[PDB]
């Protein structure tokens, strides 16, 4: 009976098996241009718009 | 603030069109309750204008 094992080693490959994803379609369609930049340090927590007449 | 009043005026002019060709015109086809739901319910308008003359 020969005893191999340590003539050999323990092999973990640098890969990574792919995982599962998701797609981001509501961040993509709403409105952005608005709303950016609006609120900041002289704000306080929150903005608003005018509605019309 | 005022840029919608002009939309105003000319909304108002064409609801009160709609009301005096209701008032004036003659003609009737169909039943009132019921949709316009098939294609002969549009074209039996274009043969009632070319029967009449």
């Amino acid at each position: 009976p020969n005893n191999l094992d340590s003539n050999v080693s323990q092999i973990v490959l640098k890969k990574f098996l792919p995982g599962f994803m998701s797609d981001l379609v509501l961040a993509k369609t709403v409105d952005r241009q608005l709303l950016a930049g609006e609120i900041n340090s002289s704000t306080g927590d929150s903005v608003s718009f005018k509605r019309p007449h | 603030i005022l840029a919608p009043v002009r939309q105003r005026i000319v909304t108002d002019l064409e609801t009160e069109l709609a009301h005096f060709m209701m008032n004036n015109g003659a003609l009737s086809l169909g039943s009132p309750n019921t949709p316009i739901t098939k294609w002969s319910d549009v074209a039996q308008t274009a043969s009632f204008l070319k029967d009449l003359g």
